[PDB]
RNA sequence: AGAACUGGCGAUGCGGGAUGAACCGAACGUAGAGUUAAGGUGCCGGAAUACACGCUCAUCAGACACCACAAAAGGUGUUAG
RNA sequence: GCAGUCAAGCGUUCAUAGCGACAUUGCUUUUUGAUUCUUCGAUGUCGGCUCUUCCUAUCAUACCGAAGCAGAAUUCGGUAA
RNA sequence: UUUGCUCCACACAAUAUAGAUGGAUACGAAUAAGGCGUCCUUGUGGCGUCGCUGAACCAUAGCAGGCUAGCAACGGUGCACUUGGCGGAAAGGCCUUGGGUGCUUGCUGGCGAAUUGCAAUGUCAUUUUGCGUGGGGAUAAAUCAUUUGUAUACGACUUAGA
């Protein structure tokens, strides 16, 4: 995260160019440090702790970072995996006597459709 | 010593076209249509800038970089084959027995069939460059002008005869004939 | 496996030896007996 | 699953292959058959080079019952998984008389097919340069045949066309019927605990 | 084939070395549980197809002690100096 | 016994076509020599005759490469059992 | 065996066994590339689209809509039996139709106990050995021991004369 070698939890990850997608790109989550997400958007763009192999963290260090993952990703940081992980998480749930409303929540979304699937 | 950015500039030339995608590679104009299929396996030929069509071989070192230039050339004298002319010109020189450079032949022609090298018998027929069209003469020599479009093919014809036409007992060198190569042979343009 | 009686034909070898001349070979001939195709049907189709 | 079906596809031999007889030894009876192409590493000519040994190599030669030398592209994979779990080992003898690698590419299964990650490459392991070979193509050169499969998968392909057309369809109007009800205030909330 | 200390085998099992008097660990009453030596952990087979930075591409290799083998010479193969 | 490096020499002109002193690295286990481990408290010699079967350090046959190879006739070498 | 008999659909007792007692859920190919959608003549273009089976459906509070029942509303769901059609290098697969079984809803009613309804807990499937009511052939066949030699040491092999 700078690349690798660097800082925080809304901070510290420089980066880019080499293989085929890249440009200065920072910290996500973490595994603490055992699975990241490096990625700048960057301006449209993956990330992971592939990685380390040379360069690292373009221009400055915290602060002038802490200025800006955020003045301007985070925010965007909320496509799919973004949304689509989130999910994968409250997969973690009262599911329990939350089953049965998971269940008979989906169970009447199935005729609902079902049957359209049909008249038509 | 696994340099990250090694690239080379393939020159597409007005009225040309390179189908270069999927793995493989087929260029069109002038002449018309040839395809490649490169798995060298890296490159990532690419991309658009016009002209333009760079090659480029991205962190890597040894044949990855040899490679690159091998590819560039590789198309670029496909790029070639229909921009320009083919076009080898073999030679053929005789010795106190003299040739016979006809073509003929079966199913589909093979020949050209050359007869009595060094005064030899035998029937000596080989297929002809499904691709190249084999002109024998002018004015003149001797020399079964034969060439097409794919640069690689006219050559292994060319040669392929070349080589039909032995010689195995005689340390070469005097007795020391065979319908040998000459110009090649962008033909035909110049200017 | 019928049986075996000579023959003996002119041995238009003509490419040496005995062109053109007498020659007398020794055939042995089998019964032939023009056999009719009892039951018949067939067979095929394979990965053998 | 509990009968499990690994394409050979792709899957570099030995790799392939202690997969196999570990998930065997411990008991998930697989049925992994499409043979036909299951790349070892190296070139022909090396790997050629060893098979023309290897049975070939056999020999007994009191009189030809020993190292009975086999040739299949199928019957490879098992000389692999064969040696890797105790083949007589009666444990074995049975773990074993479980797997099933058929020489290309369906018939009975025809249904299923399930690729084995990391024994996986020329695609996700070997590097990214040089030297595979097909399976059965080292048999090609050591002698099959032949290419009767490799043309009636010509065929197997010809109708899995039908199907996954069908399934893009199907599916394609599924979604493009269930799209409304998503949207649906009683869905909304099969979202917020399916999805917040 | 012969000497010299020190261990050892002969008198000894046990775990490593596939395999085996003298190698390594380790000395044995009978049992339960726990850690480990040496050795090993794709698969036979307990143990990670762990995690790192490189090197090697027609037989390149995968041998602490051993019939366990392999030199001088040379390569625009590729690697750093 | 068999290959190998260095190149002073032969090879009339030239070190290596073909060979190579000196010096030096090795492979070989159908010589021979050492050694005494196994077998006298059962192993019968040499040679042939017969009959397979393997090795390659190939004499012949297959295709090729060099030659001080004109043809022929030889030599050297490679793939080859 | 005196045809004594053997092979299909509902039962009845013994057997055993590589180890389900929620689903085995189908594109092909690339990987220095792909997948979907999408408007096109095609290997195009152009958004979009997605890194992860921690899936997808489908669940019987692992006997909910689990037993017995009652509705409105849905014509959707799925189960078993049947026929019209079709596709399978065999099997299995898709379909058409009606009859019939169960369900999405606050719907509504009654049922669940003893410590043998969080342990045994339904059950597993498939072995033919035989013992039972309708359905099909029909007694088929092979041996033994008698014949030159196409065959033979014995076996084995080949075949007729009414």
């Amino acid at each position: 995260a700078s690349n690798w070698r660097l800082v925080e939890v809304g901070r510290v990850v420089l980066i880019k160019k080499g293989q085929s997608a890249g440009k200065l790109a920072a910290i996500v989550e973490i595994i603490d440090q055992k699975k990241v997400l490096i990625d700048g958007p960057k301006a449209g763009v993956p990330r992971q702790a592939i990685n380390l192999g040379q360069v690292v963290l373009t221009p400055l260090t915290f602060a002038l970072p802490r200025g800006a993952r955020t003045a301007t990703v985070s925010k965007k940081w909320a496509a799919a995996a973004v949304c689509e992980k989130w999910a994968a998480s409250s997969w973690a749930k009262k599911i329990a006597q939350r089953e049965r409303r998971a269940a008979l929540t989906d169970f009447e979304r199935f005729q609902v459709m079902v049957l359209r699937k049909q008249k038509r | 010593m696994k340099y990250i950015q090694t690239e080379q500039q393939i020159e597409v030339p007005e009225g040309v076209t390179v189908s270069i995608k999927s793995r493989i590679v087929k260029v069109v104009g002038p002449r018309g249509t040839l395809t490649k299929n490169l798995k060298h396996i890296d490159v990532t030929f690419t991309k658009v800038n016009n002209q333009l069509i760079k090659v480029a071989v991205h962190n890597g070192g040894r044949k990855h970089v040899a490679a690159l230039r091998t590819v560039k050339s590789l198309v670029d004298n496909m790029i070639t084959g229909v921009t320009k002319g083919y076009k080898y010109k073999m030679r053929y020189v005789y010795a106190h027995f003299p040739i016979n450079v006809n073509i003929v032949e079966k199913d589909g022609a093979k020949f050209i069939e050359v007869r009595n090298f060094l005064g030899d018998k035998k029937i000596r027929n080989v297929p002809v460059r499904d691709g190249v069209t084999i002109e024998f003469s002018t004015n003149v020599k001797d020399e079964i002008v034969l060439s097409g479009n794919s640069v690689e093919d006219v050559s292994q014809n060319a040669a392929d005869l070349q080589q039909i036409c032995r010689v195995r007992n005689k340390d070469i060198r005097k007795f020391l004939d065979g319908i040998y190569v000459s110009h090649k042979g962008f033909i035909t343009e110049d200017l | 496996k019928a049986g075996m009686t000579t023959i003996v034909r002119d041995l238009d070898r003509p490419g040496s030896k005995f062109h053109k001349r007498e020659v007398v070979e020794a055939v042995t001939v089998v019964d032939t007996p023009p056999v009719v195709v009892v039951g018949v049907v067939g067979y095929v189709e394979t990965p053998r | 699953e509990p009968v499990v079906v690994i394409d050979g596809k792709g899957h570099l031999v030995g790799r392939l292959a202690s997969v196999v007889a570990k998930q065997l030894l411990n008991g998930q009876k697989i049925v992994v058959v499409r043979a036909e192409e299951l790349n070892i590493s190296g070139e022909f000519f090396r790997n050629k080079l060893k098979y023309h040994d290897f049975l070939r190599k056999a020999t007994a030669f009191n009189k030809t019952r020993g190292p009975f030398h086999f040739r299949a592209p199928s019957r490879i994979f098992y000389k692999a998984l064969r040696g890797m779990v105790s083949h007589k080992t009666a444990r074995g003898k049975a773990a074993l008389e479980r797997l099933k690698v058929f020489e290309g590419i369906p018939p009975p299964y025809d249904k299923k097919k399930r690729v084995v990650v990391p024994q996986a490459l020329r695609v996700l392991r070997l590097k990214p340069g040089r030297k595979y070979t097909t399976l059965g193509k080292l048999s090609t050169s050591v002698g099959w045949k032949y290419e009767d499969v490799v043309a009636k998968l010509e065929a197997k392909r010809k109708v899995s066309s039908a199907e996954y057309y069908a399934k893009k369809r199907a599916f394609t109007k599924k979604v493009a019927s269930a799209n409304a009800t998503a949207a649906e205030s009683d869905v909304a909330k099969q979202l917020a605990a399916l999805g917040y």
